[PDB]
């Protein structure tokens, strides 16, 4: 059984989130994925015999304590990170000092967190290895009553408690038109700026309202490609989900099956946890343009 | 919490189809399966099928596989179980029920279950005899004096004594498809062996769906 | 699919144990539920998981699994618990579900009250009418399950006997009633023919012969 | 900001019992069990016993059968351990770790291929039948019994107080201040030395500053030369 | 529960291996901690050798049976410590008796000293005789009481230093305590001091009133 998630040279896809006012935190896709993989690897193991089902509370303690260590990992750089948040702290609210200076100062403090990043990637290989490890240990050990009459109902009861819940809240928000309304806001802020623009003078707030922008665009194109993964997600795991529910199947394709699943329910995961943490920091941003916007409102009849 | 409900009883002939619905009151087809499960008379619970709303997957017991289409309605919230070329040994209380996952899948929510016989045909049956007094325990001076409700089509009947005036002593018999493939039941009261000289009695039995009342008085033979 | 007593009887306030019997592909793999049934009702979950029972049903209901084989124990019987037990696991092999039989109980209240037994012949007027029906009432016994058998002189004989099922009568004690067809000429060609009622070993009889 | 934090040190009489609290923070604590570890005096470490934050179910030592109780409170997040008819030898420093929710399980405990990852502060807890009294302070002469080439050694012998701790100061380089003993009396004795030139005996001044707290005493005790 | 170095003097940069052998078998359970004075346990190791995060490197585990050990590939000035192992089989844990890691000089002698009773500590009615041996190397050593050449035995009590940060030597003090009348129904009180710094026994004594 060719297993899905493993390790490579994972350089640069790490995630930054400014979700509330200067809450900087960051994700590193592949290690969400692959220790949610191994997530459900783990419980469906656990759920697949009747007996295992109450070691629950076990499972949970040792994910638990393999976040807190891998949290501990990522607190080793916090102090990069706070380096970095008031270098933020000073561009988005300037109230001299110029762009330049401003602008160079925040590249050089990304480049140093990132460089944190890579510098404790080892260390976070190994936690994520110690997942790997103990959630294959239960999943080689998955036997059946008959193996050749395998049931599906560790699946049905996975899929019932663990993944059901979101596919329904997902449906609920409706993506698109969250998308549709960004766009709005965004069109909306380049005809406010231009609209607004007839002078020199109330200036530096015209280069943070701008670089605010610029951010917001950014962030919104992520949302735009999440979005996308967890539409064609949710419509793939219902397709899956109906073929391995109701039957039973020789332990060698119950096995594979189960591998799919997990794969696809890892991104589905994965991509809809980002896709609310941008949409955070995407209005955190919009509610400090109201703020901007409005103090150039009084340098405008200032310099008149 | 959601509210399960059969919707009707039924009488059918062998070899027709009948459809069975189960609506949903709360309003919303869970990730839940309603399952179908029938009891015939003398026979226990037997699982039929079951289906999950939300995915329109269906399951089938085996010796009911070829027999029995379950479907599903999301919008107007009711599944149905459709059963085709009934027999006689179909006759029996079908019940839907939601299961429930976090206790492993057992029956939490049920209908309140519908009742399908399947017999031959319709008719009246004006059969009413009298059961003329006799011993019943002879130190006691007690006798037994009934009414015999033959021939009827269809169920129920009903059997009162001298208009709702005696109760005391009277016991009312099951009805059960003779060979005949008609149903009869008795009546039998008991008595006081000393009354039977001048107390009258009078069964009166009505089969409403012939709209057939019949009074029959019950006095010592003669 | 699964084997249960037909029939258990416990003593107010006592304990009753009604068993389950499985095979490895059911109870053996899977975990077994139990439910509790009165007629005229909808069957109400008493045990949904291996020990566990919902909200609502008393702590005097447990349920156990050992290997392919599960019992429900109920401690401080009460009147309320008379009715039908019925056990039931999912089973891999048929990939479905399957259920015990139901064990009826008899929650003891009344003595060991013999059946009184009514036996008609055949009217006149059903004979002019080319059939004959034998008419065996049955009432006043507990507990509340008999046998039915219909002898013949030399021989037995089944062929035509319907027999119904079992009701509690006013005074809380049970009815039941079975019916014998016949040609006129299989009546008029024997000297006599009887009904007998068995119940809990003890049997009582009627004889009924042509005029 | 994972941690457990105990109750404070307990002084408790032969027979009575003593009720020791560890309060958890920064994680779940129904997901995660509660060891209880007992370190006698300069001694090793000895289990106590475990419960489970979240199932309830508890392992006792057998030693300790029916004198300790371990409860939970979901609520407050806190574990508590209750040792009653206390007895002289349970003087120890008492330990709350967190463990598994299910040790003392059916088969394998093997879904929890770690431990005791997280310890409580300690609380020490002694047990003596009679109350507190202060330190005696003597003083250690300097002598030529105490004197070889150009090393003196002197101190102050603080002796016969009860409980534990007493502080000593002097003047830090050369100091050693011993660890008490426990006597027949039951009281605690300690001295603490220091080693000066010897010809500095007579122009330079030596003073011991004893603090003992529980019974509010402090005394500075001047230690000057002595001849043979 | 059997630590093979009760008390293990070693260097800083040396490679140290201590090893924990049980009673019976355990499939793979064996905690090891690291304990520092006036501290709680710290979890080194769990299970084989996966030792917990923010572990240095150095620290290395072993055994699946009944022999396991616990390797620092190179002493560092912070781990002279005590070390624990537990050994998590049954429901009742066990936990074997800690090992003492200290770091070895040159074999040292100590300096003995001795301090008669005060008249002040006379004026209260007991009289306690003080024999200090002062910053020696190893930590074994010997000392006993004599009271007009009579051994003494139940009378007198031992306290000892843990190691120095500077020399990384012991000290231990020795009291003798009698009643008052005891005292004076006595002349000779000596101490006799044995240590491997030493070729003969130190005797150190004196005379009452004298």
């Amino acid at each position: 059984h060719f297993k899905e998630l493993s390790n490579y040279n994972i350089a640069n896809s790490i995630d930054i989130l400014q979700e509330k006012e200067g809450h900087l935190d960051f994700v590193i896709i592949p290690h969400y994925t692959f220790l949610d993989y191994y997530k459900h690897l783990s419980y469906n193991s656990i759920y697949h015999k009747s007996s295992t089902y109450g070691k629950c509370i076990a499972v949970d303690a040792f994910i638990k304590k393999i976040n807190e260590a891998y949290d501990k990992v990522k607190s080793k750089c916090n102090d990069i990170k706070n380096d970095l948040i008031a270098t933020i702290k000073k561009l988005e609210h300037p109230y001299n000092r110029t762009f330049k200076k401003m602008m160079d100062e925040y590249n050089t403090k990304k480049k140093k967190l990132i460089k944190c990043i890579k510098n404790h990637e080892n260390d976070f290989n190994k936690i994520c290895m110690d997942m790997k490890n103990y959630g294959t240990n239960l999943f080689e050990q998955l036997s059946c009553y008959n193996n050749n009459f395998c049931n599906t109902n560790g699946i049905r009861y996975h899929y019932d408690e663990y993944i059901h819940k979101l596919i329904l809240s997902v449906k609920s928000k409706n993506l698109n038109k969250d998308l549709s309304d960004m766009t709005n806001i965004l069109q909306q802020s380049e005809l406010l700026l231009t609209n607004l623009n007839k002078k020199m003078g109330s200036y530096i707030y015209i280069d943070t309202i701008k670089f605010i922008h610029k951010e917001m665009k950014h962030i919104f194109n992520r949302i735009e490609y999440h979005t996308k993964i967890i539409n064609d997600k949710t419509k793939i795991i219902q397709d899956k989900i109906k073929l391995n529910i109701w039957r039973t199947f020789q332990k060698d394709e119950l096995l594979k099956r189960i591998l799919d699943m997990s794969n696809e329910y890892s991104l589905f995961i994965t991509s809809d946890h980002l896709r609310q943490m941008l949409y955070n920091t995407f209005y955190s941003k919009e509610k400090h343009l109201n703020n901007i916007f409005h103090h150039l409102i009084y340098v405008l009849q200032m310099k008149f | 919490e959601v509210q399960l409900v059969q919707s009707g009883a039924e009488v059918k002939k062998p070899g027709s189809s009948v459809k069975v619905s189960c609506k949903a009151s709360g309003g919303t087809f869970s990730n839940y399966a309603i399952n179908w499960v029938r009891q015939a008379p003398g026979q226990g619970l037997e699982w039929m099928g079951g289906i999950i709303p939300i995915f329109a997957t269906t399951n089938y017991a085996q010796k009911f596989q070829g027999r029995v289409t379950i479907t599903a309605d999301e919008s107007t919230s009711t599944a149905y179980m459709e059963l085709s070329s009934l027999r006689s040994e179909d006759t029996a209380v079908y019940f839907c029920a939601r299961d429930k996952h976090s206790w492993s899948y057992a029956f939490d929510i049920w209908g309140q279950g519908t009742m399908v016989t399947v017999s031959s045909a319709s008719t009246k049956g004006p059969s009413v005899f009298p059961l003329a007094p006799s011993s019943k325990s002879t130190s006691g001076g007690t006798a037994a004096l009934g009414c015999l409700v033959k021939d009827y089509f269809p169920e129920p009947v009903t059997v009162s004594w001298n208009s709702g005036a005696l109760t005391s002593g009277v016991h009312t018999f099951p009805a059960v498809l003779q060979s005949s493939g008609l149903y009869s039941l008795s009546s039998v009261v008991t008595v006081p062996s000393s009354s039977l000289g001048t107390q009258t009695y009078i069964c009166n039995v009505n089969h409403k769906p012939s709209n057939t009342k019949v009074d029959k008085k019950v006095e010592p033979k003669s | 699919v699964l084997t249960q007593p037909p029939s258990a009887s416990g003593t107010p306030g006592l304990r009753v144990t009604i068993s389950c019997s499985g095979s490895s592909s059911n109870i053996g793999s899977n975990t077994v539920n139990w439910y509790q049934h009165l007629p005229g009702t909808a069957p109400k979950l008493l045990i949904h998981s291996n020990n566990q029972r919902p909200s609502g049903v008393p702590d005097r209901f447990s349920g156990s699994k050992s290997g392919t084989s599960a019992s429900l124990a109920i401690s401080g019987l009460q009147s309320e618990d008379e009715a039908d037990y019925y056990c039931a696991a999912w089973d891999d092999s048929l990939n479905g579900w399957v259920f015990g039989g139901g064990t009826k109980l008899t929650v003891l209240g009344q003595p060991k009250a013999a059946p009184s037994v009514t036996l008609f012949p055949p009217s006149s007027e059903e004979l002019q009418a080319n059939k004959a029906t034998l008419v065996c009432l049955i009432s006043d016994f507990y507990p509340g399950a008999v046998t039915v058998a219909w002898k013949a002189d030399s021989s037995p004989v089944k062929a035509g006997v319907e027999t119904t099922t079992p009701s509690k009568q006013s005074n809380n004690k049970y009815a039941a009633s079975s019916y014998l067809s016949l040609t006129p000429e299989q009546w008029k060609s024997h000297r006599s023919y009887s009904c007998q009622v068995t119940h809990e070993g003890s049997t009582v009889e009627k004889t009924v012969a042509p005029t | 900001q994972v941690q457990l934090v105990q109750s404070g040190a307990e002084v408790k009489k032969p027979g009575a019992s003593v009720r020791v609290s560890c309060k958890a923070s920064g994680y779940t604590f129904t997901s995660y069990g509660i060891s209880w570890v007992r370190q006698a005096p300069g001694q090793g470490l000895e289990w106590m016993g475990w419960i489970s934050g979240y199932d309830g179910n508890t392992n006792y030592a057998q030693k300790l059968q029916g004198r300790v109780t371990m409860t939970t409170d979901t609520s407050t997040s806190t574990a508590y351990m209750e040792l009653r008819s206390l007895r002289s030898d349970d003087t120890a420093v008492y330990y709350c770790a967190r463990d598994g929710p299910q040790v003392g399980d059916f088969d394998w405990q093997v879904y929890y291929y770690y431990g005791m990852d997280v310890w409580g502060q300690g609380t020490t807890v002694t047990v003596s039948s009679a109350s507190t009294k202060g330190p005696s302070v003597f003083p250690l002469a300097p002598s030529s019994k105490s004197t070889s080439g150009g090393t003196a050694a002197l101190g102050c012998l603080v002796k016969d107080y009860f409980p534990e701790p007493v502080t000593v100061s002097w003047l830090t380089s050369g100091v050693h201040t011993f660890p008490a003993v426990l006597q027949s009396s039951g009281l605690y004795s300690l001295s603490s030395v220091v080693t000066v030139p010897s010809s500095s005996l007579g122009t330079q001044t030596y003073i011991c500053n004893v603090n003992h707290k529980p019974s509010n005493t402090k005394v500075d005790k001047k230690v000057e030369p002595k001849s043979c | 529960m059997t630590q093979s170095p009760s008390t293990l003097s070693a260097s800083v940069g040396d490679r140290v291996t201590i090893t924990c052998r049980a009673s019976q078998s355990i499939n793979t359970w064996l905690a090891w901690y690291q304990q520092k004075p006036g501290k709680a346990p710290n979890l080194l190791i769990s299970k084989a050798s996966s030792l917990e995060s923010g572990v240095p490197s150095r620290f290395s585990g072993s055994g699946s049976g009944t022999e396991f050990t616990l390797t620092i590939s190179s002493l560092q000035p912070d781990d002279f410590a005590t070390y624990f192992c537990q050994q998590y089989n049954s429901y009742l844990y066990t936990f074997g008796q800690g090992t003492k890691v200290e770091i070895r000089r040159t074999v040292a002698a100590p300096s003995v000293f001795i301090f008669p009773p005060s008249d002040e500590q006379l004026k209260s009615g007991t009289a306690s005789v003080v024999c200090l041996l002062n910053n020696f190397y190893p930590r074994e050593a010997k000392v006993q009481w004599k009271v007009d050449n009579a051994l003494q035995s139940g009378n007198s009590q031992e306290s000892v230093t843990e190691q120095d940060s500077k020399d990384s030597t012991y000290s231990l003090s020795s009291t003798l305590t009698l009643s008052k009348a005891d005292y004076e129904k006595h002349k000779v009180y000596a101490c006799e001091v044995t240590h491997q710094g030493l070729s003969s026994p130190v005797t150190k004594s004196f005379n009452r009133g004298e």
